[PDB]
């Protein structure tokens, strides 16, 4: 049909019960006087009214009455054309059971009223399953069979009120058990979605495809990733919208030990579905059942995970019924990926972002009345890398906290607990964002979902760096053609000059985070002065690392210090030493060429850390990351100082120049050492006034939140005096000079 | 090219890759998609320019290669090289016989 949808409005007709067929029904179909439009359902579900049309007297082009569109779930302009349905079934005969919550709560004999209405004014033509309208429950009639033994399409007459299995329906039918809270836009992953919906159709809708195809003993689907969470209980609102097949219902599996039974029963599931189309029922306690060599070092948990295995390369793509997502411990996964099914092929989850938070809002501003004025916006950034199951409970805690905060506050509500009261006692969006703040997520950080030490301003200036960051980002997306007309992309390595803690760390990891990757902040001595022997052996690592996790920018910063010059060239340690250099040289000769491995070393001289590398031997472009100079120490100290208590008169700058050879860290120390020097007097003066006070009631009191509540310029410049400055003038004349002529 | 091995005078094989990588870096960063496109940047127009340039290649002219080289070493230790290749040599000389031929 048409690629773009549209939304139905209401009927024409002004009466919901007049439903009017539609010309069209009645001409491009033969819609005789017994059979009207049959509308198609989810979950193989049909419906059609007999009515009476007049296609000769006025074609209405009217939309579905409400009654019909809630009998039929039908979606709001859903494109109405008439397609191949192969999962449609007939019957001769059929037994019309009466609804067993009619049957109690009914003073009397229910059944001698329900047939007084069910001959003559019942609303519901001659067939089996016409709900009819009945008082209390609050509750729909839509139940769907995982694997029914017999079929269920079958004509019955109206005459004959059969009897039901006298079970009532207490879960409520309209909604999904699972997926309670694990509830996002288009349930957690649209594109996992979609994939398993075209899993669940084709391997059971379009057989001939895979015969064709050739693969008979592909399993399906037995995803991982989403482990934990609310995913775990996803399969609700998921396979209940897809719906179930008929068939194969299950084994026996009665003992309530199944010692060996439960291996038995599992690999006969896992057989009969390969020659059968029953749906895939969801394994209840699926990780319970199999360990999946996780629970136990002995033969349960190896066999659960053997036996996974042999039924993912046991089972035709025709059911599939393993568990998504959370099927055994994340820990130790059941070997249904491991074999055959998903050993190829990975889950296109979607992260936890504010469109899963905005749509678990949604979901319970429609369940129920959250706040009249409820910020979902101010909801979704409090919990934008929390989404999912965790996101959804967490503001569902929030609100009926901030209920019951509202209902105690408005009265007692011990004697006559008014609806009114209870409902305009909303949720607010400020109480909800309270109770939620005092409430958390499922994860143990809301922040851990993304990669970010530093943020893109926190990393001071960095024009140049940002600069060739975004070149890097762009040149590679933008115009690749550019750089392969142009030959190869150029080399990486930054040699940073002044003191450690120059943010080269912080700055890899503000741009990791601006470009939405996960740079592998390397450490100093753990590249070259490899832990496992030479340099070669972490560079391995290294390398395998960035090759599971590309993009994985090698942060190896601090090349002085990677280096750590270890030396020693006395017998085999001279031997150990050069194998090292040899292996660093090899590994900046040649490692993997992907993920970005950027190493930012420091620079201390032209020879301290690879002087072949510095000189344009082994680098062929040295491309250091240049950034905006700026007196980075001296904001970081005032937002140190603002998060301490240093006011008043502050000659930052007087005392900043004095010490202008900082590396963002260098003058920190300082104002650390003054900041703790500031704390020291004024604990002292604390303590001298308590200690007055103590000998005589009026004697002293505090002068200020702190004996030097100003910036202790006097404590500082003490502080300077006693510490000497980063480098003298000349040296730092000719270290610019030096970098200059590079 | 012609001109590009006049000036080489038999540089290095491994001194003529590293002075084509780095001419390539210069056509790379000194690309117009790198360059005007940035500069532009879809302000008033896509890019600086209504139409692309060239390849990077066109125009890496002499100069830039000219200042490659004049920034590239191609410092091979000519006397080392020569006498080792001539002590080989000497040695096969010494170890070659003649014909021989009945």
């Amino acid at each position: 049909n048409r690629p773009n949808r549209l939304i139905v409005d209401e009927a024409i007709n002004e009466d919901n019960s007049v439903v009017s067929l539609s010309q069209p029904k009645m001409d491009e179909l033969q819609l005789f006087r017994g059979d009207t439009v049959l509308l198609k359902g989810k979950k193989r579900r049909e419906a059609v009214c007999i009515v009476l049309s007049d296609d000769t007297c006025s074609d209405e082009k009217i939309r579905m009455n409400r009654v019909v569109r809630n009998n039929l779930r039908v979606r709001l302009g859903d494109v109405i054309s008439i397609q191949p349905c192969p999962d449609v079934k007939y019957g001769k005969r059929i037994h019309v059971l009466p609804i067993d919550d009619t049957v109690e709560g009914i003073t009397g004999n229910l059944f001698e009223v329900y047939l007084k209405p069910y001959f003559l004014e019942a609303y519901r033509p001659i067939r089996k399953g016409d709900i009819f309208l009945v008082r209390g429950g609050m509750r729909a009639v839509e139940f769907k069979v995982v694997e029914t033994d017999p079929s269920p399409y079958c004509i019955v007459a109206p005459d004959t009120v059969i009897h039901c299995e006298g079970e009532p329906i207490k879960r409520e039918d309209e909604e999904e058990s699972l997926n309670e809270v694990g509830y996002d836009d288009i349930g957690g992953c649209r594109k996992q979605l979609a994939q398993i919906k075209e899993m669940v159709e084709l391997p059971l809708r379009h057989p001939a495809l895979f015969k064709a195809i050739g693969v008979k003993p592909p399993r399906g689907i037995l995803l991982y990733g989403p482990p934990g969470t609310g995913k775990t209980l996803i399969a609700r609102a998921v396979a209940n919208e897809t719906g179930a097949f008929f068939f194969l219902i299950n084994g026996p599996e009665i003992m309530s030990k199944l010692a060996g039974e439960s291996e038995s029963n599992l690999r006969k599931a896992f057989e009969e579905a390969e020659k059968n189309a029953p749906a895939i029922i969801f394994i209840d306690e699926l990780d319970a059942i199999a360990p999946k060599r996780e629970k136990t070092h002995g033969e349960v948990e190896r066999r659960i995970v053997s036996q996974l295995l042999t039924l993912m390369d046991g089972l035709k793509q025709r059911a599939h019924v393993i568990v998504m997502a959370a099927t055994n411990r994340p820990n130790s996964i059941d070997p249904a990926l491991r074999r055959f099914g998903r050993f190829d092929r990975e889950v296109d989850i979607g992260i936890p972002d504010a469109t899963g938070r905005l749509e678990i809002l949604q979901i319970h501003t429609k369940n129920m009345k959250l706040a009249d004025d409820v910020d979902l916006e101010q909801v979704a950034n409090e919990t934008h890398g929390h989404v999912g199951a965790d996101l959804a409970a967490l503001c569902s805690e929030a609100a009926l906290q901030a209920i019951r905060k509202k209902m105690d506050l408005i009265d007692l509500e011990d004697e006559t607990i008014d609806a009114e009261v209870m409902n305009s006692l909303a949720v607010t969006m400020d109480d909800f964002r309270w109770a939620l703040s005092q409430s958390n997520p499922s994860a143990l950080r809301e922040t851990v979902v993304e990669v970010p030490q530093v943020t893109w301003e926190d990393i001071g200036g960095l024009e140049d760096v940002k600069r060739e960051l975004q070149e890097l980002v762009q040149y590679p997306v933008e115009h690749p053609d550019k750089f392969l007309k142009f030959g190869m992309t150029p080399s990486k390595g930054v040699l940073f000059y002044g003191p450690p803690g120059c943010g080269k760390t912080l700055l890899a990891k503000a741009i990791a985070n601006e470009c939405q990757a996960n740079f592998i902040s390397i450490k100093g001595p753990e590249l070259l002065t490899m832990w496992f022997g030479e340099s070669e052996a972490n560079v391995r690592e290294i390398f395998d690392k960035a090759r599971q996790a590309a993009p994985c920018v090698l942060f190896f910063d601090e090349l002085d210090s990677i280096a750590k010059a270890r030396g020693g060239n006395i017998g085999d340690g001279g031997g150990a030493a050069d194998r090292v250099i040899n292996q660093i040289l090899t590994e900046m000769d040649g490692m993997s060429t992907k993920k970005n491995v950027f190493i930012i070393g420091a620079t201390n001289r032209p020879d301290i850390i690879d002087p072949a590398i510095l000189r344009p031997g082994r680098l062929d472009q040295l491309i250091y990351i240049p950034l905006p100079d700026e007196k980075s120490r001296v904001a970081i100290l005032k937002a140190n100082l603002r998060k301490s208590p240093v006011a008043k008169d502050v000659d930052l700058e007087f005392l900043a120049k004095m010490t202008n050879g900082f590396s963002g860290a260098d003058l920190t120390e300082i104002c650390q050492r003054a900041c703790k020097l500031a704390i020291r007097e004024s604990i002292e003066s604390e303590i001298r006034r308590e200690r007055e006070r103590q000998t005589n009631p009026s004697a002293m009191e505090v002068e200020e939140d702190d004996p030097v509540p100003e910036i202790r310029r006097d404590h500082f410049e003490e502080a300077m005096r006693f510490a000497r400055r980063s480098v003298s003038d000349n040296d730092i004349r000719k270290y610019e000079m030096f970098a200059q002529t590079l | 090219l012609e001109f590009l091995a006049k000036m080489t005078n038999g540089f290095s094989g491994a001194d003529l890759t590293e002075i084509c990588q780095r001419a390539c870096k210069l056509a790379i960063r000194e690309s117009i998609e790198s360059e005007i496109r940035r500069e532009r940047e879809r302000q008033t127009n896509p890019s600086a320019m209504e139409v692309e340039e060239d390849d990077p290649v066109p125009e890496i002219r002499r100069d830039h290669f000219e200042e490659a080289m004049r920034f590239a070493r191609r410092s091979v230790s000519d006397n080392d090289i020569r006498k080792y290749e001539m002590f080989a040599q000497t040695l096969q000389q010494s170890r070659g016989f003649g014909s021989f031929r009945f």
